[PDB]
RNA sequence: GGGAGAAGGCACGCUGAUAUGUAGGUGAGGCGACUUGCUCGUGGAGCUGAAAUCAGUCGAAGAUACCAGCUGGCUGCAACUGUUUAUUAAAAACACAGCACUGUGCAAACACGAAAGUGGACGUAUACGGUGUGACGCCUGCCCGGUGCCGGGAGGUUAAU
RNA sequence: UAGCUAGUAGGUGGGGUAACGGCUCACCUAGGCGACGAUCCCUAGCUGGUCUGAGAGGAUGACCAGCCACACUGGAACUGAGACACGGUCCAGACUCCUACGGGAGGCAGCAGUGGGGAAUAUUGCACAAUGGGCGCAAGCCUGAUGCAGCCAUGCCGCGUG
RNA sequence: CCCGCAGAAGAAGCACCGGCUAACUCCGUGCCAGCAGCCGCGGUAAUACGGAGGGUGCAAGCGUUAAUCGGAAUUACUGGGCGUAAAGCGCACGCAGGCGGUUUGUUAAGUCAGAUGUGAAAUCCCCGGGCUCAACCUGGGAACUGCAUCUGAUACUGGCAAGCUUGAGUCUCGUAGAGGGGGGUAGAAUUCCAGGUGUAGCGGUGAAAUGCGUAGAGAUCUGGAGGAAUACCGGUGGCGAAGGCGGCCCCCUGGACGAAGACUGACGCUCAGGUGCGAAAGCGUGGGGAGCAAACAGGAUUAGAUACCCUGGUAGUCCACGCCGUAAACGAUGUCGACUUGGAGGUUGUGCCCUUGAGGCGUGGCUUCCGGAGCUAACGCGUUAAGUCGACCGCCUGGGGAGUACGGCCGCAAGGUUAAAACUCAAAUGAAUUGACGGGGGCCCGCACAAGCGGUGGAGCAUGUGGUUUAAUUCGAUGCAACGCG
RNA sequence: GUUCCCGGGCCUUGUACACACCGCCCGUCACACCAUGGGAGUGGGUUGCAAAAGAAGUAGGUAGCUUAACCUUCGGGAGGGCGCUUACCACUUUGUGAUUCAUGACUGGGGUGAAGUCGUAACAAGGUAACCGUAGGGGAACCUGCGGUUGGAUCACCUCCU
RNA sequence: ACUAUGUUCACG
């Protein structure tokens, strides 16, 4: 307030980081992948939900959520990486394409394939 | 200290109508005369007088209609800290032309409706709805 | 304050020129004058003379000889200059400024001395002696059972007489 | 990032520039910039615009058009009306290159295309028929400029699928 | 582009269906497997998971991801705030800067009006036109919010000359005050020191003990030494910018307020950097040291007690000279000015009548409390605003990370000051509301306690449970409210 | 007989409780993961200063070697070209800083994680009111001193007064 | 006088 402090210091606009740091508005990102897991979330949940760390292709080193029920992920294996919070296990922030490279689509699935990645029956 | 007189004229016209009081002594001047006259010549206030000779002393006479009073709203425009002229097309219109602007014009001091049909605009001093 | 000559660089000879030797130092024959002078203040003839810049020039090399720092980084110990085993040890040892405890009221404590007397000191507790520690910065914790020291005086034991 | 700055800031005179100018010299003066942000650091081609928004603004600058900049990296000039010259020249460098070992090449940020990078983005096509461009009286020759074609639901829009 | 056959022939997916958000059932699974944009779904009757049917929404596309704006008035110029939610620097002085009472001039910088040039074309926009339609192309128009110059206008703002008196300041005269700095001295008390009296305790505590005492303490009296603090007066009293400031007396000294004049003539208000002051605790050096008292020791308490309680007790607390630069430095409320109903006090002035008897009306300063409009999320504030406006400054932008790190600046140090990011969460927060609770308060009541009386718990047996055993020892009840219970 | 123990009732008050005190909740310690500072250092990127360097080219100077037009006394003048040379200067070299990004034994805190350990610091007078500053202490919340704030509770137990 | 604690998610 007062418009001659405005003159003096002007309105700083808030930059608001981004969520997941893919860096350069990447859609996807490849990632080599190591040590695939298992981890439980945080309270109301309870579960064994699947995760692997991912060796990203520019350099950073994050960990992806696995959707579906079952993968062929182990050890190496090169995946696919898009954005997206899991908001349960704290730290992952990141989910693997099922579908795209060495991630194969879920086995027996008919409704919402293109999630999951699929074809049809 | 005393920066802004012609706002703190207009605080005593606001903080009399609220008060529900007949009449607002203040230090009169050249300024004050025309803009207390514009008020009084549309309607807003009822007569005023400018009795003094060595420390002259501007008294207003307000007007009520109803219990309720005229001045529903007043509040000024170009303060001293921002001044703000506008050009002839920019004009504002105060509660869409039922309201004026009082606007110090090069042809004296003017209502916002008189500065439209003259040809040119100024620095307006004050929004009276 | 330093470190620091940190590190590391570049320029250096000779010959002309600027300048028939310069700024500078330097002061004479003069001339005011002021008086009686080993005079004041001009005055600047000669001698003296860097340091530069510019242009040449020779050599492989120009601070050419003698003379005349090796430098930097990490780290223990001791703050420092100093002292020490004359004649195998120079140091981390001693000392040191600074710090604490302690004694000492002046015929001072203490020391040398059978003593007189001397130093301490022709000083007087902001002084003096002893002990430890050892600039400076941050600090210096618990134990008084044992050994010492200090204070207390009832009681026990206790010499000479 | 609080001080930077010695051709630095101005003068006189000489040279040089198509043109004026510390453009560049010699001397002279001691400035100049700086809290209305110099200097230093990081980032960035700029605009018409684009997207968004009630508007103010916010974000952005692919395609079309104007300006700048650059041409393997670092320099220099020559030629010319115009360049300190994408497919000129000369050195130097790194990397590919062929040789008879003496020495030579070479420059896709023109068009296709390859490897590599990447989440990801295309044919080693046809044609000067038009529209400009180049030279030439012209005819014409030249032209990956342009006009077509390929590819891709990448979009916008139409008709399907009775 | 036009006809010519041919035959529905070759030509439909994929999201979603718990709320936000258009659309529901059934099986499978059982906090597993999984979903998730936000809230959240799954623990054996899932609308949210997986499948199935059914629906809904888009359809040669659909969804997911990333990216920008929007909604976000969540950086607020239009258009937010800062008593308690995030947010007034601890408080002053003050240069640059922002703002400035009032009347004449006078320019024309700002401002306003007009005019001319330009703001490339495309794009956008509107009326047309052309491709079967559309996208697309395209004619004209408007626009290009601008910038420049040129001529005017003088209200306002600025510059510039005089003013002028309301602001602001000076002088005269008094009044009040723990304002300050330096120096004296007074009495009460506490402690220790010396002595007299005197005979077992004193001291302390919830209860004890450590501690002091037959060496004669405690108590009592006399004389003395110290140091520190000033009973009562003393108040919702006063003074100070804030921090803060209390015995009494002098020395120097700053300000405040009132009275009626005279003078100056806007000299003013704010203030980034900057400087000054700044409780307590610390720190340095030199003193001082009664009481008190971190640390420390012992004794209790306790499961433990590095605490609370007790007995001791050193730095410190005190003075001189420097440093520190912080506090819930608080009215949690920046400074200055104007304006807007009241009431009850306190405090300090000053005028007019009769002091005609501790009177009475007035008008000023400072101040405590309760309330009106108005404001506020509410609580509350309310002429000393958090009301109504103006000037300027400081600050805020979800909670954690963090007033932390790094770097600077300052500091003897302690540390102060300036001040991030990654990461992480969907909250954190304020006021008020209904309950419930409290080793909060009041008032009652009940075999609740007291006042009694007889029992259980000891024994043996009956019965019921637990357990253990068993082929089975069916099943249920399992704090009061299951256990001679169904 | 009503002070206390237990339960209940009404009123009032504080509350960080609402599974509503059998509530909530703080910090160490233990384990896992993530990001993050310090750290003997190590490995780059960029870049300041101080020099050395000097290829090509351009310009200035020219003892040397030349040489078509101009002038000519038919001798040669002029002028040019090479070579040499000086300046300017690129590569490259040396030293030393600055800054920035990686990385590093170990280490300091920080965050997160359904049912670990130790206590119970806070919220009620939270059982010693809480908190702020500061100093000392302590396994941990914390405790203690000094000053400050109310964002503390009860102020029918005293007893005696207006 | 002193006098500690109440595993996790849920049901409203
Ligand atoms: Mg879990
Ligand atoms: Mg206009
Ligand atoms: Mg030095
Ligand atoms: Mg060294
Ligand atoms: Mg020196
Ligand atoms: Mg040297
Ligand atoms: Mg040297
Ligand atoms: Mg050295
Ligand atoms: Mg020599
Ligand atoms: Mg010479
Ligand atoms: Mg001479
Ligand atoms: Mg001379
Ligand atoms: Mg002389
Ligand atoms: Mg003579
Ligand atoms: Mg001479
Ligand atoms: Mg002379
Ligand atoms: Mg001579
Ligand atoms: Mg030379
Ligand atoms: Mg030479
Ligand atoms: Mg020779
Ligand atoms: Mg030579
Ligand atoms: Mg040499
Ligand atoms: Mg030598
Ligand atoms: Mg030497
Ligand atoms: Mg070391
Ligand atoms: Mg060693
Ligand atoms: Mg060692
Ligand atoms: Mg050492
Ligand atoms: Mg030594
Ligand atoms: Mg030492
Ligand atoms: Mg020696
Ligand atoms: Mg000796
Ligand atoms: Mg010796
Ligand atoms: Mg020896
Ligand atoms: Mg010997
Ligand atoms: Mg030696
Ligand atoms: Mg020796
Ligand atoms: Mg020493
Ligand atoms: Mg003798
Ligand atoms: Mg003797
Ligand atoms: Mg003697
Ligand atoms: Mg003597
Ligand atoms: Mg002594
Ligand atoms: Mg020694
Ligand atoms: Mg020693
Ligand atoms: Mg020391
Ligand atoms: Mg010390
Ligand atoms: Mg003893
Ligand atoms: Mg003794
Ligand atoms: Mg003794
Ligand atoms: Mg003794
Ligand atoms: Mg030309
Ligand atoms: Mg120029
Ligand atoms: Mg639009
Ligand atoms: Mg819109
Ligand atoms: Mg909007
Ligand atoms: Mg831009
Ligand atoms: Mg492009
Ligand atoms: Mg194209
Ligand atoms: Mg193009
Ligand atoms: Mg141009
Ligand atoms: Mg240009
Ligand atoms: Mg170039
Ligand atoms: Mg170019
Ligand atoms: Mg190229
Ligand atoms: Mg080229
Ligand atoms: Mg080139
Ligand atoms: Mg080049
Ligand atoms: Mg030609
Ligand atoms: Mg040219
Ligand atoms: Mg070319
Ligand atoms: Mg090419
Ligand atoms: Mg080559
Ligand atoms: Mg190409
Ligand atoms: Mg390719
Ligand atoms: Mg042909
Ligand atoms: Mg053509
Ligand atoms: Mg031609
Ligand atoms: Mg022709
Ligand atoms: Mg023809
Ligand atoms: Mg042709
Ligand atoms: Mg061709
Ligand atoms: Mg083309
Ligand atoms: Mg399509
Ligand atoms: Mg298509
Ligand atoms: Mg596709
Ligand atoms: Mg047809
Ligand atoms: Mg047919
Ligand atoms: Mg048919
Ligand atoms: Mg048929
Ligand atoms: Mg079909
Ligand atoms: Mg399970
Ligand atoms: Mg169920
Ligand atoms: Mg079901
Ligand atoms: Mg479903
Ligand atoms: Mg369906
Ligand atoms: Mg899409
Ligand atoms: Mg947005
Ligand atoms: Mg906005
Ligand atoms: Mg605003
Ligand atoms: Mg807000
Ligand atoms: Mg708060
Ligand atoms: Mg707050
Ligand atoms: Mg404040
Ligand atoms: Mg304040
Ligand atoms: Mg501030
Ligand atoms: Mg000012
Ligand atoms: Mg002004
Ligand atoms: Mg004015
Ligand atoms: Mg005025
Ligand atoms: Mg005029
Ligand atoms: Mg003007
Ligand atoms: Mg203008
Ligand atoms: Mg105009
Ligand atoms: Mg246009
Ligand atoms: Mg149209
Ligand atoms: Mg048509
Ligand atoms: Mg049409
Ligand atoms: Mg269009
Ligand atoms: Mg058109
Ligand atoms: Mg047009
Ligand atoms: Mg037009
Ligand atoms: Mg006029
Ligand atoms: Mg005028
Ligand atoms: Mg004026
Ligand atoms: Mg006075
Ligand atoms: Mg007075
Ligand atoms: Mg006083
Ligand atoms: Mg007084
Ligand atoms: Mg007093
Ligand atoms: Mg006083
Ligand atoms: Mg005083
Ligand atoms: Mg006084
Ligand atoms: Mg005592
Ligand atoms: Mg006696
Ligand atoms: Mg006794
Ligand atoms: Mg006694
Ligand atoms: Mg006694
Ligand atoms: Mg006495
Ligand atoms: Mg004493
Ligand atoms: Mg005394
Ligand atoms: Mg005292
Ligand atoms: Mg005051
Ligand atoms: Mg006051
Ligand atoms: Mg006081
Ligand atoms: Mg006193
Ligand atoms: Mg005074
Ligand atoms: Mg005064
Ligand atoms: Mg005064
Ligand atoms: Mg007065
Ligand atoms: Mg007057
Ligand atoms: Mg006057
Ligand atoms: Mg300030
Ligand atoms: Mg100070
Ligand atoms: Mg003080
Ligand atoms: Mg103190
Ligand atoms: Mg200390
Ligand atoms: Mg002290
Ligand atoms: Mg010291
Ligand atoms: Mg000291
Ligand atoms: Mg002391
Ligand atoms: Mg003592
Ligand atoms: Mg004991
Ligand atoms: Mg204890
Ligand atoms: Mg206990
Ligand atoms: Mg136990
Ligand atoms: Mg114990
Ligand atoms: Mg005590
Ligand atoms: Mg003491
Ligand atoms: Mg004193
Ligand atoms: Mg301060
Ligand atoms: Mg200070
Ligand atoms: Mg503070
Ligand atoms: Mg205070
Ligand atoms: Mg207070
Ligand atoms: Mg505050
Ligand atoms: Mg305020
Ligand atoms: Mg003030
Ligand atoms: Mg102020
Ligand atoms: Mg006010
Ligand atoms: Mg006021
Ligand atoms: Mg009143
Ligand atoms: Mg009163
Ligand atoms: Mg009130
Ligand atoms: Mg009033
Ligand atoms: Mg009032
Ligand atoms: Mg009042
Ligand atoms: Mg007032
Ligand atoms: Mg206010
Ligand atoms: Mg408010
Ligand atoms: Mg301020
Ligand atoms: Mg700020
Ligand atoms: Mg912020
Ligand atoms: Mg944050
Ligand atoms: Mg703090
Ligand atoms: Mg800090
Ligand atoms: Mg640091
Ligand atoms: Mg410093
Ligand atoms: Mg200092
Ligand atoms: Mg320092
Ligand atoms: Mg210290
Ligand atoms: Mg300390
Ligand atoms: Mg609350
Ligand atoms: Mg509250
Ligand atoms: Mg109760
Ligand atoms: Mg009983
Ligand atoms: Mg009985
Ligand atoms: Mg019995
Ligand atoms: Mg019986
Ligand atoms: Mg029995
Ligand atoms: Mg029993
Ligand atoms: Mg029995
Ligand atoms: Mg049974
Ligand atoms: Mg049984
Ligand atoms: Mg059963
Ligand atoms: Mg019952
Ligand atoms: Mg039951
Ligand atoms: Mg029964
Ligand atoms: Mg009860
Ligand atoms: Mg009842
Ligand atoms: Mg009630
Ligand atoms: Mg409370
Ligand atoms: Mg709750
Ligand atoms: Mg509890
Ligand atoms: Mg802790
Ligand atoms: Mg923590
Ligand atoms: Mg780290
Ligand atoms: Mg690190
Ligand atoms: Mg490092
Ligand atoms: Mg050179
Ligand atoms: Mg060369
Ligand atoms: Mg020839
Ligand atoms: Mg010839
Ligand atoms: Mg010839
Ligand atoms: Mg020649
Ligand atoms: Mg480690
Ligand atoms: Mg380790
Ligand atoms: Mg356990
Ligand atoms: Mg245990
Ligand atoms: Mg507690
Ligand atoms: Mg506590
Ligand atoms: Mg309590
Ligand atoms: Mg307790
Ligand atoms: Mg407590
Ligand atoms: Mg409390
Ligand atoms: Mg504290
Ligand atoms: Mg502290
Ligand atoms: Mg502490
Ligand atoms: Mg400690
Ligand atoms: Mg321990
Ligand atoms: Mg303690
Ligand atoms: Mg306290
Ligand atoms: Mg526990």
């Amino acid at each position: 307030a007062t418009v001659n402090q405005l003159v003096r210091k002007p309105r700083a606009r808030k930059v608001a980081k981004s969520n997941v740091p893919a860096l350069e508005a990447c859609p996807q990102k490849r990632g080599v992948c190591t040590r695939v897991y298992t981890t439980t979330p945080k309270k109301p949940n309870s579960a064994l939900r699947k995760v692997c760390r991912v060796r990203l292709t520019n350099g950073f080193e994050v960990t992806s959520y696995i959707g579906g029920e079952g993968h062929n992920l182990q050890e190496h294996s090169v995946i696919l990486i898009r954005g997206g919070r899991v908001k349960d296990l704290p730290g992952v922030r990141y989910h693997t394409v099922r579908g795209a490279l060495d991630c194969s689509g879920v086995k027996d699935r008919k409704q919402a394939r293109s999630k999951y990645g699929v074809k049809r029956p | 200290s005393m920066q802004d007189p012609i706002a703190d004229m207009l605080t005593r016209i606001r903080n009399g109508q609220a008060a529900n009081k007949a009449a607002v002594t203040m230090p009169s001047s050249k300024l004050k005369v025309a803009i207390a006259n514009v008020l009084k010549e549309e309607g807003f206030i009822e007569d005023f007088k400018v009795e003094g000779d060595t420390k002259p002393e501007l008294e207003l006479t307000l007007k009520y209609f109803q219990g309720k009073a005229v001045v529903e709203s007043i509040q000024r425009v170009s303060r001293p800290g921002l001044r703000i002229y506008k050009r002839k097309d920019e004009l504002p219109k105060v509660m869409a032309g039922l309201g004026i602007a009082v606007v110090s014009t090069s042809k004296g001091v003017m209502t916002d409706r008189a500065a439209r049909q003259a040809g040119l605009g100024g620095e307006i001093i004050c929004y009276v709805a």
